[PDB]
């Protein structure tokens, strides 16, 4: 799924 | 299986804390703890059997399970993602509760707390 860094 | 008696509301708090700059071993930027606790303190083992924290697939072993208080999972990471928290009950006819929590990690301040209130509606025996 979605995993987002800064 | 559905109860025939008195209804119990147990309020809870769930979410995470995270602390920043914490990298050479693995490029990680944050330590964080995701957790469920009662709103007012009480031995939540009276009725919780176990709590599952399902993490993003980038984690080795994304399924984490805790059976005794405190119901928390601590980890390090680089990213924000949605965590599924599933609460299972000692009584086998009380169906599980599924929570969803977006893990928050992050400019001067180092720590972040993202915390939500909910309520578990059990049903108790009608003594």
């Amino acid at each position: 799924a979605r995993k987002s860094a800064p | 299986g559905r109860v025939k008696g008195v209804t119990i509301v147990k309020p809870i708090v769930y979410g995470n804390v995270a602390r920043y700059f914490g990298r050479e071993e693995d490029g990680h930027t944050h330590q964080w703890t995701v957790y469920v606790k009662p709103y007012r303190n009480e031995d939540m083992s009276a009725y919780v059997k176990k709590i599952q924290f399902k993490l993003h697939e980038s984690y080795g072993n994304p399924l984490r399970v805790v059976t005794k208080p405190p119901y928390e999972i601590t980890e390090t990471g680089w990213g924000e993602f949605e965590i599924i928290i599933k609460i299972f009950f000692i009584d086998p006819n009380e169906r599980p509760v599924t929570l969803y929590h977006l893990l928050k990690l992050f400019l001067g301040k180092k720590t972040v707390v993202s915390e939500f209130y909910d309520e578990m509606i059990f049903q108790d025996p009608t003594a």
